[PDB]
């Protein structure tokens, strides 16, 4: 269960439906699903209040769960379109409302719980990502060209255009030696 | 004891939008 | 200072261009006044050797350059290099260098891309005894000595062919790939075929030598027929 | 110990910095026009665009250094001039020192330069904000808009003449010249398609106020044939003329300096304009209007109640603060913050030439730097995360820690913590307003610093925090050195300008 | 208390799940725009709901004349509309105190005879 | 996009040519051709990407010289304000 | 340990900001951000009250020194301030703003709503804020400006 | 010392790898020289108009506005 | 990319299977059959096929905030004339639906007679469901002197 009862501006009816059954629209559920989910919710709440509670009485807990189990067996036996089954559902929904506890314990294994998302897990994409060659070696040819595509440089991470004209060493020799040699040979 | 697999990416579940974000709820 | 020398060269070049402009305009005006139609005639403006300012093609007088071809920008030909009819060596963005005894087939196009990654030359460099078939396309590729490229072959950027490699016609070399020495590669994406034999190597050498001789005969015949300018 | 050497050095520096900028611009423009047949970029490493970028950047920077020196010289000169006038009490003695102009360069527009502290603050803002905006617009200028690399140099020249002139007509003309370059930048450099309509809205809204100021200037010039800006001392406008002039001046300059309800154009333009030009707009282009309003209203004698103008300014502040909460767009939220700060600044000028002007000037400087910081942060977010909307952007801090830290420190500075010129300006304005009208001061402080502050902080905190699980293949890396140092310089100025000499504040 | 079924006039997004929108306003760029290529030029596909929310407010408009007064709460809308009048009246009431006491009043004081703050006043030979 | 030239001449790019090796024998009829350039960037050992890696004293010397100049300039300014060629240090200084 | 109201206000804002960070330590979760934002809003309200009180003090006496204010407030006790439509006693209004900010930061009834939600912070941060650091700011204000409130 | 045209030289003795590497290095060096020459010519084309037409432009502006 | 169902190694689809056929009754009472594509306006298709009877003085209208965008931007200026009117048969006219207010303004301002099924080709965007759509194209009016040029 997403344990988001107190978030997302749920109305009381929606919260009650979420507590009793895992869904906010119990009509979609069938008879067996409704009965089983309500039984699970009732047992969970009774355990929360009479086992993990204030000076809990285990004998009273046993008696209460036994009575609830008998009642839910009768409910499951009953037909879906029965006023008696409707009365049972209303009774146990009222019990859930009565036992509703603001700030009730929410297990840490459920979504939206306290400590649910304290850490951001990095994906293999981020782990592999290394545009510079310090950790993952970087080819002088930025990329490996694939067949049926031209060979283009990868877009740099920093695309600042504040670049000077190409710089050369002082007193750099740049005479057209090839042309001079060919012209000398031609004469 | 057991060699646990690396922490699941599932721990943070991606949220997919299924309802319009009304401008009246900005 | 080199900057001053460059400035002086640009100034004198501009003055010469302006002098040419005024002279040609005066000639046209004189024709108009003389009722002469000579200026009006439309004649091909094609120039076999076109020099970009400061980028003049250079070639040994022994080379045979087809009058139908066009060398542009920084082009460098070897001793007996032969350029086929209709082939263009644009070499305007970067240089194009060719070896001593290479043969370039008819309709071959060579042009180099604007830029490439680090360590990859952006100019076309061809070995000494290379034989390139007609209809080939080359871009910023390195070819070693004694390489035969089949007709209708495309060679892209950063592609290196080692000595003795052979590429079958109607095949493409993908950009940034290596063709080792002494191997035959074929297919639109080149795929390994086999290792060359001494007989095949000798046949290729004889073929390129025959092409050089045919180029020499073409040069002689064109000079005889006044189709070749005696440079 | 003050001597004539300092006076002449101040005047020479002020006069010659303008010609330094003009000659740099002239040489760069000549090179650009005569190097190519068609004035567009050649997409190669040897293009003249690199030289033009270098020339513009390091003309602005060197002129900014020279402006620092000249501003310091002016401060000494003005302080010692006041001392010379005030000190001597003998009736026979009088301070009549006459200066002869140099024979090297001419006086631009045959006008003798006059410089004031507010004008030089405005010029310094121009320099710094223009430097930041030009650094921002490098990625926007490409191959057909490179001609707009000179826009900030043109702005600097216009502002220089604007702040170093004692002529009413030249003042007005310099104020009105700013429209064309800004409109062209928004029209041709803005990536978004809505910028086309945003530019038209900007032009029309600003031109309505320009026409109002033009009517006021026509009233002044036609009635008083003078133009020296000081002959108005010997001419008094009747009550009707004075009220008409003040109303026209206030409304016209408030069209530019956004006031309620005339901020629709500002919101549209800020949302749809280049991220690099929004910085310049908000930082500087809305404060030339404040400077002009100050000059005109302090020159004219006005015998009307300023309650209506104060109410307009306070309504603008309240409106912007209340609307801050409902903006998920960071750029629009920063635009509303700009509207709030500008309205507070404008309110600071509603008591003529009282001491409120000092707080107004300091608040103008701090708002310029703070708006530059905020718009630059929005620019970085939009450029690395390809969206500037709160719904699409979340958890910036966990993937780009430096950017998240910058956002958090920007919020802290915006909150107005002590030790910042923002806090000093708030202290000045609120100390005056408490005695002027304490209940109005309480309402203004409450709204602006609680409701608007909470609305502003909600979106920024939500963007900074969270968990960026979406589109993990496309997440950016971090701020660059350029962006990091720009942010650091904004923080450094906001912190250290509080130590500026208190004589002028 | 606010719920979609019973809000009536305080509008808000409905809680019921809906299908994604087929058509919605989208980002558009000026012709021949230079792409933004920071951090490798990696662009992700935009979520339709998020883009719709981004561009919804800019295009929202009133359907009929006078809808603004009714939308939301009439009392709050009227108070917001009259806020400038309230501010002006508060300012005038405050200025009454200034007039009767002798403190600062809302006026354009002219202590300086047009002499700007720390301006350089000089003459030339 | 970027149009600058990668192959600079001011210095030779650090590189390692042994990490990636190009196959040159034993090919098949379905294998793609190898790559021509297989050099990778090699960083200098002891380079720490998480700091500035600045080992020069120029900035420190510039700041210290500026501070020293400011100190001596203030000394001279105080002497000029007091109308003396040099500071007249008193025999005792108290809190203030 | 503040020598004047400006340093006091600086420390006030700093404790507010750092408490916000401690509460929002779990930055990945947005549930924690809601509690942090609640505390931030209350702290900003307290900052408003403190700033307004300091402005009133500065307008009355042209001084921000704590000792000078403590030893001068008795002279101005008899003064009143003319507000919108009421003549409020100066001491009463100044003490009203101070007590409001003190209550907000000490989590008195009504303004305590943030303290239960501030427990999202890690236990060391919670102990430090709730023992003598964040919740005693109002007590410090009252003790330091006792001559005013007397 | 003396210019050598590596491309037109004899590299049969060397292995094919060494031959291609030498050709690549020679091509890079020659391309750098050509780049320097063309950049210098571009710089000259920048400087000439500035020297020739800066003063006339200043003269025109000075006459116009003064 | 997108809006296609190709996998690595698949052959391209024929243009014949993708062309959408539009049937027209010309101004002279004859019948014509032309081909169009999805994503382009009916005006573009008709001008490409050189169908007579359409003047198109404005030539499609503005290039930004065009009427072809599925969500029409409210800041659009709409068509700049009414010289591309076409009468669409009811089965497809109903599918097209109600008119935009600017388009209706231009249609009613048209100098020649108009029909309840009339629409502007520039305002129509070609869709797959329009296959075999029947329209009629009477002669449209000539607005200005430049039309004769
Ligand atoms: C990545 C950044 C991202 C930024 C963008 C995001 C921004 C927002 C988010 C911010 C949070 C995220 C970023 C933070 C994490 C960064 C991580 C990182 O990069 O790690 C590496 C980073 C750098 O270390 P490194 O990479 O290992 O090595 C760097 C080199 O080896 C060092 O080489 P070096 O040893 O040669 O040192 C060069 C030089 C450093 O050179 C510079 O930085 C140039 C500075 C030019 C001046 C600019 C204005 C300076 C204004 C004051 C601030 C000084 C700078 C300190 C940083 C700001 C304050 C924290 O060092 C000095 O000499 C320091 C003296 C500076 C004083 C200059 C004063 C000028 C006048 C100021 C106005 C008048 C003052 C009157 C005072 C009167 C007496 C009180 O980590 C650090 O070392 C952090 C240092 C933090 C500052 C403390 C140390 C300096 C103290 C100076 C004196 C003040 C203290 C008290 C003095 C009392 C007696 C007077
Ligand atoms: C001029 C002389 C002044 C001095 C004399 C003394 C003061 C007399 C003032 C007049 C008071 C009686 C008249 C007020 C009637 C209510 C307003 C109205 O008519 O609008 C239609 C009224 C409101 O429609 P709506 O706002 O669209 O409905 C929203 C929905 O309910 C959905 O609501 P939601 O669930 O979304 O929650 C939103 C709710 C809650 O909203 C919020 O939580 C946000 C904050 C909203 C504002 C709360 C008040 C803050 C303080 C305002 C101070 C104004 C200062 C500036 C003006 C000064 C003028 C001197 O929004 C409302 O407050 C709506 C309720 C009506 C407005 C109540 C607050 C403003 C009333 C006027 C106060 C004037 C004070 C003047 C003196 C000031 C001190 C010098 O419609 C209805 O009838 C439906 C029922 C609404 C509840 C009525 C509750 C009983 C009110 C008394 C009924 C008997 C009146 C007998 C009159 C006899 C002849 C005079
Ligand atoms: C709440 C918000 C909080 C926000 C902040 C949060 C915390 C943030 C922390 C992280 C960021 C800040 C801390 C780290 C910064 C980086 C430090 C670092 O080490 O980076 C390495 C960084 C990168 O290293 P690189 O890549 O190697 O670059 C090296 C540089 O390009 C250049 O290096 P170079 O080695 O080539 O040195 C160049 C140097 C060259 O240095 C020298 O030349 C000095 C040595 C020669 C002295 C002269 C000798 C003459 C006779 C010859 C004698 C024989 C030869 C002697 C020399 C031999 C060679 C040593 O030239 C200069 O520096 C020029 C300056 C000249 C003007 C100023 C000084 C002079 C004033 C006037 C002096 C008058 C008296 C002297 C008169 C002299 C005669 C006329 O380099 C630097 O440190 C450069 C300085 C600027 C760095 C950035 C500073 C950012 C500051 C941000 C402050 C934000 C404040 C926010 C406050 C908010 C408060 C609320
Ligand atoms: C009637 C007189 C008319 C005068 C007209 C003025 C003509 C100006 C012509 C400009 C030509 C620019 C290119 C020159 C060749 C550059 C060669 C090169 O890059 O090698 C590196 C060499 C030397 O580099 P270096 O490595 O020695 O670095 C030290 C640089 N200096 C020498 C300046 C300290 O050349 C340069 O670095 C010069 C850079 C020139 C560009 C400067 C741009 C900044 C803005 C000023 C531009 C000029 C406007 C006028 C001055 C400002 C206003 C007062
Ligand atoms: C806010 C409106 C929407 C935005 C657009 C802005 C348009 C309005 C701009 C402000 C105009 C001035 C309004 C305040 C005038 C205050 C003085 C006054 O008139 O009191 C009676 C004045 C003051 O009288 P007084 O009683 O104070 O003293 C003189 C009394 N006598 C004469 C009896 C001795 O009396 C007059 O002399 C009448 C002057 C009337 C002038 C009205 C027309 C002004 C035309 C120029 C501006 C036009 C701008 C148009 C812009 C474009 C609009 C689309
Ligand atoms: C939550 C707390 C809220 C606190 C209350 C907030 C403000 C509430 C509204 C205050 C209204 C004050 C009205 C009187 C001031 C008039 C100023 C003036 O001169 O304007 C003349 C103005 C024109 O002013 P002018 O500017 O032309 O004056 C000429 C210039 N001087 C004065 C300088 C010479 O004329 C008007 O148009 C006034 C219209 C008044 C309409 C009727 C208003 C009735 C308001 C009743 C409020 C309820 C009773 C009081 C409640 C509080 C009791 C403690
Ligand atoms: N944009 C939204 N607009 C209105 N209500 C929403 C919105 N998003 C979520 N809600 C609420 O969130 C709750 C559903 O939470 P969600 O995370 O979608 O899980 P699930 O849909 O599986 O129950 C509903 O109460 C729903 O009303
Ligand atoms: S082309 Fe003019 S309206 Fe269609």
């Amino acid at each position: 269960s997403k344990a988001y009862y107190f978030v997302k501006n749920f109305s009381w009816a929606e919260v009650s439906n979420l507590l009793c059954y895992g869904t906010k629209y119990p009509t979609v559920l069938n008879h067996q699903q409704k009965v089983t989910r309500l039984y699970r919710a009732t047992l969970r709440r009774v355990y929360a209040h009479q086992v993990e509670g204030y000076k809990t009485d285990f004998k009273q807990y046993n008696e209460n769960i036994t009575d609830i189990g008998k009642d839910f067996n009768k409910m499951l036996a009953l037909k879906p379109e029965s006023l008696e089954l409707q009365a049972y559902f209303k009774k146990y929904e009222d019990l859930q409302e009565e036992l509703f506890d603001p700030a009730m314990i929410i297990d840490e294994s459920r979504p939206y719980a306290a400590s649910s998302g304290r850490y951001y897990i990095f994906d293999d994409y981020l782990l592999k990502f290394d545009p510079f060659g310090f950790y993952s070696p970087k080819l002088l040819s930025e990329n490996r060209p694939e067949e049926a595509m031209p060979f283009y440089e990868d877009y740099p991470q920093n695309d600042s255009h504040w670049n000077l004209w190409e710089q050369f060493p002082e007193d750099f020799e740049d005479s057209n030696a090839e042309r001079e040699a060919i012209l000398k040979s031609n004469k | 004891g057991w060699d646990r697999p690396d922490v699941p990416l599932s721990f943070n579940p991606l949220y997919v939008h299924k309802r319009e974000l009304s401008i009246f709820d900005t | 200072m080199k900057l001053f020398q460059a400035m002086w060269t640009r100034t004198i070049y501009s003055i010469g261009r302006m002098v040419r402009e005024t002279g040609l305009a005066l000639d046209r005006y004189g024709c108009k006044l003389e009722q002469d139609i000579s200026c009006y005639e439309p004649l091909s403006r094609h120039r076999n050797i076109l020099p970009i300012y400061d980028l003049v093609p250079t070639f040994y007088h022994s080379t045979f350059i087809a009058p139908n071809s066009s060398l542009i920008g920084a082009v460098y030909l070897g001793q007996n290099t032969v350029v086929g009819y209709g082939s263009t060596l644009r070499g305007d963005n970067h240089a194009i260098r060719v070896g001593h005894n290479t043969v370039i087939g008819d309709k071959v196009a060579i042009s180099n891309v604007a830029t490439l990654a680090a360590g990859i030359p952006v100019s076309t460099n061809i070995g000494n005894h290379v034989n390139i078939g007609a209809g080939c396309v080359l871009q910023s590729c390195v070819v070693d000595d004694n390489v035969t490229v089949g007709h209708n072959t495309v060679i892209l950027e950063g592609s290196v062919l080692e000595r003795g490699s052979v590429i079958a016609p109607n095949s493409l070399v993908p950009a940034g790939r290596l063709i080792p020495s002494g191997q035959l590669w074929a297919g639109s994406p080149v795929r390994y075929v086999r290792d060359l034999k001494e007989e095949e190597i000798k046949l290729n050498l004889e073929q390129t030598e025959q092409n050089l001789s045919i180029g020499k005969t073409h040069k002689s015949s064109l000079i005889q027929q006044e189709a070749y300018d005696r440079l | 110990m003050f001597n004539l050497n300092t006076i002449y050095l101040s005047r020479i520096f002020i006069e010659f910095n303008f010609y330094f900028l003009f000659f740099l611009f002239l040489i760069s423009s000549i090179i650009f026009y005569f190097s190519k047949i068609i004035s567009i970029q050649n997409l190669n490493q040897n293009s003249v665009f690199n030289f033009l970028k270098l020339a513009n950047i390091f003309g602005i920077l060197i002129s900014f250094f020279i402006h620092i020196i000249s501003f310091w010289f002016y401060c000494i000169y003005s302080y010692n001039l006041s001392l010379n006038i005030f000190s001597d009490i003998n009736l026979y003695n009088s301070n009549s020192i006459e200066l002869l102009n140099n024979s090297l360069l001419p006086n631009y527009f045959k006008s003798n330069i006059t410089i004031d502290f507010f004008g030089l603050i405005l010029l310094t803002l121009a320099y710094i904000v223009g430097f930041v905006s030009i650094l921002a617009l490098d990625t926007r200028l490409y191959w057909k808009n490179i001609k707009y690399i000179f826009s900030f140099t043109i702005f600097l020249l216009i502002v220089y003449v604007y702040v170093t002139v004692s002529n009413i007509l030249l003042f007005f003309m310099c104020y009105e010249l700013l429209l064309i370059p800004s409109f062209l930048i928004v029209y041709f450099v803005s990536p978004s398609r809505r910028a086309i309509q945003a530019s038209l809205y900007f032009v029309i809204w600003t031109q309505l106020g320009s026409l109002l100021v033009l009517i006021a200037i026509s009233y002044i010039i036609s009635i008083t044939n003078t133009y020296e800006f000081n002959d108005l001392k010997y001419f008094n406008f009747t009550n009707s003329e004075s009220t008409i002039i003040i109303f026209l001046i206030f409304l016209g300059f408030g069209f530019k300096a956004p006031i309620w309800p005339f901020h629709y154009w500002l919101t549209k333009t800020h949302v749809e304009a280049p991220s690099g030009f929004s910085i310049y707009l908000s930082g500087f282009l809305v404060k030339t209007a404040l400077y002009g309003f100050y000059k005109f209203n302090t020159s004219i004698f006005i015998d009307i109640d300023s309650s209506i103008f104060i109410a307009i300014c306070i309504m603008g502040v309240v409106d912007s603060s209340l609307k801050m909460w409902g903006q998920t767009d960071l750029k629009k939220l920063v635009a509303y913050g700009t509207i709030q700060e500008m309205n507070i600044i404008y309110l600071a000028f509603c008591w003529g030439d009282s001491c409120a002007i000092l707080g107004g000037i300091l608040f103008s400087a701090t708002h310029a730097f703070l708006s530059a910081l905020m718009f630059f942060l929005v620019d970085c977010i939009y450029r690395r995360y390809h969206t500037r909307s709160l719904v699409e952007v979340n958890g910036i801090l966990h993937i780009t820690p430096n950017l998240g830290l910058s956002i958090l420190f920007m919020l802290v500075f915006f909150s107005g913590i002590p030790g910042t010129i923002k806090f000093i300006s708030e202290f000045y304005i609120f100390s005056g307003l408490l005695e002027a009208s304490p209940f109005i001061c309480f309402i203004l402080m409450l709204v602006a610093n609680v409701l608007g502050l909470i609305g502003f902080s909600k979106s920024w905190f939500n963007a900074t925090f969270g968990m960026p699980k979406k589109n993990t293949k496309y997440l950016p890396m971090d701020l660059s050195f350029k962006e990091s140092y720009i942010i650091l310089y904004c923080f450094f100025f906001l912190f250290i300008f509080s130590y500026f000499s208190s004589i002028f504040f | 208390n606010y719920h979609y079924d019973f809000c009536g006039r305080a509008y808000m997004g409905n809680p019921a799940v809906q299908s994604p929108p087929k058509e919605f306003f989208n980002y558009h760029y000026v012709p021949d725009n230079y792409p933004d290529a920071l951090s490798g030029f990696r662009i992700a596909y935009r979520d339709p709901f998020e883009v719709q929310h981004v561009f919804a407010y800019e295009n929202w408009e009133y359907q009929y004349d006078g809808q603004w007064w009714s939308m939301g709460s009439l009392a709050c809308n009227v108070l917001f509309f009259c806020t400038p009048l309230f501010l002006y009246l508060i300012l005038q009431v405050e200025e009454l105190n200034s007039e009767k006491r002798g403190g600062t009043s809302n006026k354009f004081y002219h202590n300086n005879a047009g002499f700007f703050h720390f301006q350089i006043y000089d003459n030339k030979q | 996009r970027q149009n600058f030239a990668k192959n600079i001449t001011t210095t030779d790019i650090p590189k390692d040519s042994h990490h990636f090796a190009a196959k040159r024998s034993g090919f098949t009829q379905t294998e793609q051709a190898p790559f021509a350039y297989n050099d990778v960037y090699q960083y200098p050992k002891d380079y720490k990407p998480w700091n500035y890696n600045y080992k020069g004293n120029g900035v420190l010397l510039a700041l210290f010289l500026g501070s020293a100049f400011s100190l001596v300039a203030y000394e001279r300014s105080y002497a000029s304000k007091t109308g003396r060629y040099q500071r007249k240090v008193q025999q005792n200084y108290y809190q203030i | 340990s503040s020598g004047n109201f400006i340093v006091l206000f600086l420390g006030w804002e700093l404790i507010g900001l750092t408490s916000f960070f401690l509460i929002n330590f779990w930055s990945t979760r947005v549930g924690t951000l809601k509690a942090a934002f609640k505390a931030f809003s209350f702290n900003k309200l307290s900052d408003l009250f403190l700033f307004f009180a300091i402005l009133i003090i500065f307008s009355t006496t042209y001084n921000l020194d704590i000792l000078s204010f403590n030893n001068q407030i008795y002279l101005y006790e008899s003064y009143n301030i003319d507000m919108f439509y009421w003549s409020i006693n100066l001491i009463e209004i100044i003490s009203f703003f101070f007590i409001s900010c003190a209550f907000i930061k000490s989590a008195q009834f009504g303004a305590h709503i943030w303290l239960p939600d501030s427990m999202e912070a890690p236990v060391p941060a919670s102990a430090l804020i709730h023992s003598a650091t964040l919740v005693s700011a109002g007590i410090y204000l009252l003790l330091r400006l006792s001559p005013l409130f007397e | 010392h003396q210019f050598e045209n590596v491309l037109l030289s004899n590299r049969k003795n060397l292995t094919p790898q060494e031959s291609v590497q030498k050709v690549i290095n020679y091509a890079l060096l020659q391309d750098a020289k050509q780049r320097s020459r063309t950049l210098r010519h571009i710089k000259a084309s920048w400087v000439i108009p500035a020297l020739l037409f800066t003063y006339p432009a200043w003269y025109l502006a000075k006459g116009a506005v003064n | 990319a997108g809006n296609h169902h190709h996998h690595a190694g698949d052959q391209a689809d024929r243009v014949a299977d993708k062309i959408i056929w539009i049937n027209i009754q010309n101004r002279i009472g004859q019948f014509e059959r032309i081909s169009a594509f999805e994503g382009e306006s009916l005006l573009e298709a008709l001008q490409r096929n050189k169908v007579a009877g359409i003047v198109a003085t404005c030539e499609g209208g503005e290039d930004i905030n065009t009427m072809l965008e599925k969500p029409i931007d409210p800041v659009t200026y709409g068509p700049f004339c009414s010289s591309c009117q076409v009468v669409v048969s009811n089965p497809w006219r109903n599918k097209m639906g109600n008119l935009h207010y600017l388009e209706e303004r231009n249609l009613v301002r048209s100098s020649y007679p108009t029909t309840e099924n009339s629409r502007l080709a520039c305002c129509i965007l070609v869709e797959k469901w329009m296959n075999e759509m029947i329209i009629s194209i009477p002669q449209n009016p000539n607005s200005v002197y430049e039309d004769n040029m």
